[PDB]
């Protein structure tokens, strides 16, 4: 809904900006075992390349029931009657055609080829000059690093917009984290 | 008359290495044999964690190891006997006691944590004395100064500060993190820093988070607690704090202190106190 709050830009001496400022957003919810509350929004306002650089302040927007409904639990309180709320923030009513996505990137691992390609339990005679993979050469990652266990800098993952529309998450259908679409504007 | 060249004062409240354990819950109280992190496969059956060191409590604040000179070892002395007649050391005390509180030496495995109870026991011999049991997601962390029955836990760290007693602390700490994910011990040069096969964190990464008081600075008390360093800076977020042109520095208020005798209301001198009692090779020339 509208309750959305910024701070300033104030120094945290909590939160180093140096390696998960980019891939802890929404890791310590339950979202990735999906037992009670299922919705959660993710955005990037931020798209700016100059050099070796990609996001890196937070304005992410979430639902509407998880504030409220999920909520019944102490897991976000505690800070309650810290400062006074002043004049209330406006849902913007310009919106661009801009906003950013990852849902669908998991097609061909790289530290795992020569043996995806074909195993049917069956023999290898020919397995040397079936595809010339000497061809392309291609050195690119301007994208979002987002690691895990067992990784090195980071995997893999290529630019494949186009996908988008002006519609948020929905209910049930959930693939990795976001739907396809939603709502964040400029200011 | 001046400061001497040579001084260095040794580290009191120091913590061991924080060995972790897993195991299940409803083993707790029964928890003579949790198994340790067998290196670096973590199962699901041990749903919480187990970070037990013991912390000494030693005494003495502003007798050096080795000075230089003795004018100013005894004006020293007499400015912490001028500090300790005033008061005890119990509110520098009860603020070593909010950090024993809560489990805030667990780094990042406490950051996500569902239920985190840290039990402190006060040994004289093997038996047990006087236990504790806190709640460190419902105590804290920030400020307000307020919960019972942490003052008999402050009274004891002053007393063992002021020396009326020896102090021996053998604290456990139980990180509801989930069912049995992957935490994250310290690194050396990437491994994971072990002792015997078993994960482990650093003494001085186990006590960066005992001497993390500060809440006096020069900015406005916002953002809360900093570890008390001189020049008290932080060496991964960026900002270096404390600058030396303004006066609020430990050098400083030091050598204002001991040489030029100051004392308006400044009654923040705790600051300086935390670090004489993190010790180290203060100077000098």
């Amino acid at each position: 809904m509208d309750h959305y709050l910024d701070i300033r830009l104030r120094p945290d001496p909590e939160f180093p900006p140096a390696q998960l400022m980019s891939v802890l957003f929404g890791k310590l919810h339950q979202a990735l075992v999906a037992q009670g509350g299922d919705r959660i929004g993710v955005s990037f306002p931020d798209l700016d390349e100059s050099r070796s650089r990609l996001g890196e302040r937070l304005r992410i927007h979430a639902s509407a029931d998880d504030l409220r409904a999920l909520l019944a639990r102490p897991w976000l309180e505690g800070l309650r009657d810290h400062l006074q709320f002043g004049e209330p923030a406006v849902v913007p009513h310009p919106t661009p055609y801009r906003q950013v996505s990852r849902v669908q990137a998991k097609s061909n691992p790289e530290r795992l080829r020569r043996r995806l390609m074909r195993r049917h339990d069956l023999s290898e005679e020919e397995a040397r000059k079936r595809i010339p993979d000497t061809v392309a050469r291609a050195l690119d990652l301007p994208f979002v690093t987002l690691r895990s266990q067992s990784t090195g800098q980071h995997f893999r993952l290529f630019i494949r917009h186009g996908p988008l529309q002006v519609t948020a998450e929905e209910g049930g259908f959930t693939c990795y984290g976001l739907s396809k679409g939603g709502f964040v504007p400029w200011f | 008359l001046s400061t001497a060249s040579v001084l260095a004062f040794e580290r009191k409240l120091d913590p061991s290495d924080a060995l972790m354990s897993a195991g299940a819950w409803a083993q707790r109280d029964a928890s003579q044999e949790w198994p340790a992190v067998t290196v670096a496969n973590l199962p699901s059956d041990a749903d919480t964690l187990k970070v037990r060191f013991t912390l000494r409590v030693l005494g003495g604040a502003g007798t050096p190891s080795a000075c230089n000179d003795a004018a100013y070892r005894d004006k020293l002395l007499q400015t912490v006997a001028t500090y300790v007649n005033d008061q005890g050391f119990a509110e520098l005390a009860r603020r070593y006691a909010h950090n024993l509180a809560n489990a805030r030496f667990l780094w990042r495995n406490r950051v996500g944590a569902e239920a985190v109870e840290v039990r402190i026991n006060h040994i004289r011999q093997g038996e047990v004395a006087r236990a504790w049991r806190f709640d460190a997601l419902a105590i804290g962390l920030r400020d307000f100064k307020a919960d019972a029955e942490l003052d008999a836990l402050a009274e004891l760290i002053a007393s063992g500060l002021s020396g009326s007693g020896h102090v021996l602390l053998e604290v456990v700490a139980f990180a509801r993190i989930g069912d049995g994910q992957e935490v994250f011990p310290s690194q050396e040069l990437k491994t994971l820093y072990s002792v015997r096969d078993a994960a482990a964190i650093h003494s001085q990464k186990i006590g960066n988070a005992l001497r993390t008081i500060d809440t006096w600075y020069p900015d406005e008390d916002g953002l809360g607690p900093i570890a008390v360093e001189p020049y008290g800076s932080v060496t991964s977020q960026g900002k270096a704090y404390r600058q030396p042109k303004q006066k609020l520095d430990f050098y400083t208020l030091l050598d204002n202190w001991v040489l030029r005798d100051e004392a308006p209301a400044v009654e923040q001198q705790h600051y300086v106190i935390a670090n004489l009692i993190r010790g180290g090779v203060f100077g000098e020339a």
